[PDB]
C-alpha cells in the first residue's frame, strides 16, 4: 500500500517563482465587497490610454523662436533608454521588463498665443552613420508637415522597423536590437508674431503614449542604479 | 495569473483563498 | 467637454452604515464659486495649486457647509469647473486633474496650497483623470468625480478623497499680466449620517 | 488632414501597418506580476523569553530600490491575499545549533499582541519557556527545526484580514481623530497582519521574508518613478546586459 | 515507476491549523445516539437570542431619583472593549475574535414600583469632540423618548456607522476602527412617586443582545491579561 | 468545519472518524 | 489524510536521460512565429537525401588511365569506420550511434573529357579469407559492367548481407559483426582519349548516400580521440 | 520526444514550455 | 476487517495477498 | 509476470520497455 516514489534531486530547494501555491493555515475567510472605480487590470493598457510629458533638457517641452531654421529643435534615439523618454510613464513602466515590440506614439501640443504660428517638419531618421544636422537631409526619410494654425496639436507614430522581433529595453553601446534610429523636429518656418516684442517665442509640449502595437515581455529584477 | 498545477486546487477554493462577496 | 474621473456618480447609500442617511437634494447642497489664484510670468513649469476637496473652503461652501458640518460621515462627488482668464496674446498651458488620495502636502493636510511638484509627477499627471488648459485652444476644463475612498463613505474633516491639481507645464509668456485661475464646484449626490450634538 | 501618406501635404502623414501580436500581453497582467515570491525584508529572532513585539507585515510605502517596492506604488488602493517563505540564514557557525526550534506565530489584522513566555516545558531538571502568543491554537503557529534541515524553511499561505475592503497606498487625511503627524497618510489595518518568530536560535542567525500575492487587485494607476538617473541631453543610458557588444 | 516526487521548502514543519486531518489508528467506534436537548452550532445565535445585564458602576442598573434632570445617568463608549459591556456574553464571546460588524441591541427594564414613573431620552452620539454634559445638548442627536408607565422596558439599537467594513473588538487610544461613539441615557423627568418617603428612586436594568446583523471574525488568541 | 483538502477522505469515513448511531 | 509513501533506494539520484521534465520557473512565454525554410526533423533523411564525397588517399576520386587493367583501383571495406568513408555525411552521422542496418548508395561520377571513354567493372565481394587482387578473380562476385560514354553517372549499391540484424559502427579487429565485405571497382579498359598527349587520365568522383533501407540505433557518447 | 510519464502534463501546456505563435 | 485506505489496493488482489481456490 | 501495482504504467510501455516488432 504504501506508494513508491522516488526524489528528485532538486529536492528540498527553494525556487521563487514556482507555478504553485503554499498551504493555506486561516481557511473561510470572506472579503467585503469592493465596489471603487478604477480597477486596471494590465499595465500595458494604461499606458496606451495614457499620455506623459518628455523631458527635453528637464522640461516637458521644446521651444521655436523668430529665429530658428536649419538645425533640429528636437532630438532623441529610438530607444526607450533615451534621455528625452526619461520621465514619462512608458519608459517607467518598461525597466520591469527586458524587451519590447510596436511603435510609439508621440504628439507635439502647440501652446504658443493664438497671435503666434510657425510650422514643423518631424522626421522618423532610420539607424545610420550618423544623424542629420539639417533639415534638407532629413526630409529624405518618413515625415511629416505640421502648420500649425491649421491643428494646435500633431499626432506622429514612431514605427518598429527591425529584423528583430523584439528589440532591448536595456540600451547600450550600439547593438543591431538596441536603438531603432532617431525622431528629429525641425522649425520649417521660423514662429512669427503679431508683435515680437510680446510673443517672441513659443513652447511645443511634447507627450508620448505607447503605440496600438506596443508590448513588453520578460519581467526582470532592478539592477544597481545608475 | 501564475498558477499553473492541477494540483493547485489540491485544497477547495474557500480554504486556499479568500472569497469575494 | 466633460471628463468623468473613473466612472460616474451614483447615488447608492453607504454599505456600512445601518443608521438614517440623507440624500441632499441639488438646491440643499449647491454649487460655489472661488478663485484659486493667479497664474504669473515668473512661476516655472511644475508649480501647481494643490486643492484638495474641499476641506479648507469647506466654511465657504454655505448651505452644504452647514448640513456637513452637523454630522459625522458623508459621501459625495463633485463636480469641478477650472477657468481661466487670459488673452489672445497670451502663451502656455496647464493641466489640471483630479487625484484620488493626494499626497506630498507636508501635512499642511487639507489646506489649498501651492508647491512645486517633482519632474516625474507633473510629467506624468496626465495618467490620472484630467483635462489640458492650452492657452491657444482653450479656457475651461471640466471634471466629475465619484465618490472614492478606502470604505463607502467618510469624515471630510479627516479625509479629502479628491484634491484638484492645476499644473503649469508651459510658463506664461506674452501680455505683462497674470492669468486668474477660476473654479466652481459643487458637491454631489451627497449623502450624510449620524447627526451630531448641539453646539453648546 | 488628409491623412495617409507620400503627398506630403500639411497635416498628412505615412501609412503605418501595425505589427500583429505575438506576446499577448501576458507579461503586463497585474496578477501575474505580482503572484511570485519577493524577498522583501530580512528580519531578526527574538528570545523565547521576554516580551517581544510583533512584525507587522507592511510592504506598502517602500523605498526599497526593488521590483516590488515601486510596483506595490503604482496605484492607489490594492487588494491581494498573501503567501509567505520564511528562511532563516546562520550569521555565525552552524554548529553552535543542535535543535533550534523556531515558532512562527501569524496574527490577523486587529490582533492582540501582548506577549511574555508563559508556558513551561519540563524535562529533566531544566525547562524551556515559551511566550502566551506563540503557542499553537486560534491562530497558525509553524514550527520548523533547523538543523540538519535541508531548507531551514517554512511557507504557508494567508489571507486578507484588513477591514478595509481595499488598502489605500495612499491616504490624504488622517487616521485618528487627533491629527498628529504620525497619523497622516496613515488609516489602521491598512496591512497583511503581522508576526512573530521566536527561538533558541535569535542570536546566530536572521530570517529572509519572501511575499507573494495572489489574486492582486489594483485601482487607480499612478505615476511610476525613474529608478535611474536622467542621461545626457539627446543621449541614451547605457548599462551593462546579456546582449552587449563583446 | 516510482513517482518523482520533489519536496517543498516547508517540508518538515508543523503549521497548527492546516486544513487536514492526522492518520487514525483506532477505527471502526461507532458511538452511541445522543439525543440531549438545547444543541447549539454557532456562537452567534446564542449571542442574539439571550441577553445578559451591564455593569454599570459593578451593578447591573443605574438609579433614577426623585432629583435628577440634567446630566446623564449612563454612558458608555461604543466598543466592545467599554466597561458597562464587561460582564455580558456578547463582550466577552467577542474576545475570541478580531473584529466586529454590526448594531447592538440594548434594552431597559424599569424595575421602580407600580407606584412609581419617569421618563428617559436614550441617545446615541456619534464620534465627536466631547460628549454632551446635558440632555438639551444630546437631544440633537439620534434619541428616543422612553415614558415608563406606557411600556416598563424599551428597546434601543445601537447602529453600526462607519467607513470601514468591520471596526476592532480590542480597543485602543482612539482609532477610526477603535469606537463608534457613546450611548448616553437622560432622565427626561425625575422619578415621582406616590410617596416619597416610600419611594425615593427606582433601578433600570440594562441588557444587551446581539443585533440582527451583528457579527464576529477572525478567531484570535488571548493575550497576557490587564 | 476545517478539513478543506480533496484527500481529507484518503481513509473511509468509517476508519477516520466516529460514526453516530 | 497524509499519504503513505515509500522511498524507493534509488533515492536522491541523479539519471540523465530520465523521461520527464523538471519544474517550470518562467511561465507563460509565447514564441515568434518561426517561418524559415528548410527544418529537418530526422537525421536520417538528410543522409538518405544528400551526397558526400569519399576520401580516396585524400581526394573525392579515383583516376583511370591510359594504362590500367587487372589491378582494383578502388578498394574499401564495408565498415562506416572505413578510411574512404571519412569525411562523409553518412560515416560522420554515424558516429553518434552504436549501431546500422540497411545499405550505402555509391554513385561514380566520370569527369573526364567528353572525347575521353573507359569502362569499369564495380564489384560488391562478401567477407573472405582474403580480397580479390585482378577483377577476373573478382568478377565471380556481384558486380555491374559501367560503360562509360552510356550513362557518366552511375549508381551502385552495397547491400546489407549478415546473420544478425544490425552491424557496429565502430569496427575493430575483425568479428561476424564488424565487417561486410569489400566493396571494389576495377577498369574493364585503360582510357581512350582523342589525344593521349592531352588527355591521359580521367577522375571518378565516389559520393555515397544512405540507402532507402538504411537506420541508425543507439546514440552513443564520443570517446576519446583517435 | 522523451517525455514518457502520464504526469508529463503535471503542469499545463503554457507553463511547462513556451508556445508557438 | 482493519484496512480502510482508498489505496488498500495500490497492488493487485492477487499480489498484496494469497487467494483462496 | 511480476509487476502487480496500478503504477506499473507510470511511463509509457515505450518507454518503460522494449517493443517487440
Amino acid at each position: 500500500a504504501p506508494i513508491r516514489v522516488v526524489s528528485v534531486p532538486e529536492s528540498d530547494s527553494f525556487m521563487s517563482s514556482v507555478p504553485d501555491n503554499s498551504t493555506p493555515l486561516y481557511p473561510k475567510v470572506v472579503v467585503p465587497p469592493r465596489q471603487v472605480p478604477g480597477r486596471f487590470t494590465n499595465f500595458i493598457d494604461v499606458a496606451k490610454q495614457t499620455y506623459s510629458f518628455c523631458s527635453i533638457s528637464g522640461k516637458p517641452y521644446f521651444e521655436v523662436t523668430n529665429t530658428s531654421g536649419d538645425e533640429p529643435l528636437f532630438q532623441m534615439d529610438v530607444s526607450l533608454s533615451a534621455a528625452e523618454l526619461h520621465g514619462t510613464y512608458v519608459a517607467s513602466l518598461s525597466s520591469f521588463f527586458a524587451q519590447y515590440r510596436g511603435s510609439l506614439n508621440f504628439n507635439f501640443i502647440f501652446t504658443g498665443a493664438a497671435a503666434t504660428k510657425a510650422k514643423f517638419l518631424v522626421a522618423f531618421v532610420p539607424p545610420h552613420s550618423a544623424a542629420p544636422k539639417t533639415r534638407d537631409e532629413a526630409m529624405a526619410c518618413i515625415h511629416a508637415v505640421w502648420d500649425v494654425g491649421l491643428n494646435s496639436a500633431f499626432s506622429f507614430n514612431v514605427p518598429y522597423s527591425s529584423p528583430a522581433d523584439f528589440m532591448a529595453v536595456y540600451s547600450a553601446e550600439a547593438t543591431v536590437v538596441n536603438v531603432s534610429g532617431w525622431l528629429q523636429v525641425y522649425a520649417l518656418t521660423a514662429l512669427t508674431s503679431t508683435d515680437i516684442a510680446v510673443n517672441s517665442k513659443g513652447r511645443v509640449l511634447v507627450a508620448v503614449s505607447a503605440g496600438p502595437d506596443f508590448s513588453l515581455r520578460h519581467p526582470v529584477d532592478l539592477p544597481d542604479k545608475q | 495569473g501564475n498558477s499553473g498545477s492541477i494540483v493547485q486546487n489540491f485544497y477547495m477554493q474557500q480554504y486556499q483563498n479568500s472569497i469575494d462577496a | 467637454g466633460t471628463t468623468y474621473c473613473y466612472s460616474k456618480p451614483d447615488g447608492r447609500p453607504p454599505s456600512t452604515v445601518s443608521d438614517p442617511v440623507t440624500r441632499l437634494g441639488p438646491t440643499l447642497s449647491r454649487h460655489y464659486t472661488f478663485k484659486v489664484g493667479e497664474w504669473p510670468h515668473s512661476q516655472s513649469h511644475g508649480h501647481a495649486w494643490i486643492c484638495p476637496l474641499p476641506s479648507d473652503k469647506l466654511k465657504k461652501m454655505g448651505s452644504f457647509h452647514e448640513v456637513v458640518k452637523a454630522h459625522h460621515l458623508v459621501k459625495n462627488g463633485w463636480d469641478v469647473v477650472v477657468q481661466v482668464n487670459a488673452s489672445f496674446a497670451h502663451s502656455g498651458a496647464l493641466c489640471v486633474a483630479a487625484v484620488p488620495e493626494y499626497e506630498h502636502t507636508h501635512e499642511k493636510a487639507l489646506k489649498w496650497s501651492e508647491l512645486e511638484e517633482p519632474a516625474y509627477t507633473y510629467q506624468q499627471l496626465s495618467v490620472f483623470p484630467h483635462q489640458l488648459l492650452n492657452l491657444r485652444t482653450n479656457s475651461s476644463v471640466h471634471l466629475v468625480m465619484p465618490y472614492i475612498g478606502p470604505g463607502p463613505t467618510t469624515n471630510l474633516t479627516l479625509h479629502n478623497p479628491w484634491t484638484i491639481v492645476i499644473l503649469i507645464l508651459s510658463e506664461l509668456t506674452g501680455p505683462g499680466q497674470t492669468v486668474p485661475v477660476t473654479m466652481s464646484v459643487a458637491p454631489i449626490d451627497a449623502m450624510v449620517n449620524g447627526p451630531l450634538p448641539n453646539p453648546e | 488632414v488628409t491623412n495617409v501618406g507620400e503627398d506630403g501635404e500639411p497635416g498628412e502623414t505615412e501609412p503605418r501597418h501595425a505589427l500583429s501580436p505575438v506576446d499577448m500581453h501576458v507579461h503586463t497582467d497585474v496578477s501575474f506580476l505580482l503572484d511570485r515570491f519577493f524577498d522583501v525584508e530580512t528580519l531578526e529572532l527574538s528570545n523565547l523569553t521576554g516580551s517581544p513585539a510583533t512584525h507587522v507585515l507592511d510592504p506598502f510605502g517602500s523605498t526599497a530600490q526593488l521590483a516590488w517596492a515601486r510596483l506595490l506604488n503604482t496605484c492607489t488602493y490594492f487588494f491581494s491575499d498573501l503567501e509567505l517563505s520564511i528562511q532563516f540564514k546562520f550569521t555565525t557557525t552552524p554548529s553552535s545549533v543542535g535543535e533550534g526550534f523556531v515558532w512562527v506565530k501569524w496574527f490577523p489584522v486587529g490582533a492582540p499582541t501582548k506577549t511574555t513566555d508563559a508556558w513551561q516545558l519540563e524535562g529533566g531538571g531544566n525547562s524551556v519557556r515559551i511566550q502566551q502568543l506563540a503557542v499553537a491554537g486560534m491562530s497558525p503557529t509553524v514550527v520548523f527545526k533547523i538543523a540538519g534541515s535541508r531548507s531551514q524553511a517554512c511557507g504557508f499561505s494567508v489571507p486578507y484580514t484588513s477591514m478595509w475592503r481595499v488598502v489605500p497606498v495612499f491616504y490624504n487625511g488622517w487616521g485618528a481623530p487627533t491629527k498628529e503627524k504620525a497619523t497622516y497618510n496613515w488609516l489602521p489595518g491598512a496591512h497583511f497582519g503581522s508576526i512573530l518568530l521566536t527561538s533558541d536560535a535569535h542570536d546566530k542567525g536572521g530570517c529572509y521574508l519572501r511575499y507573494r500575492f495572489p489574486r492582486a487587485n489594483m485601482y487607480c494607476p499612478r505615476p511610476i518613478p525613474p529608478a535611474f538617473t536622467r542621461p545626457a541631453d539627446k543621449t541614451r543610458h547605457k548599462f551593462p546586459t546579456n546582449i552587449n557588444k563583446q
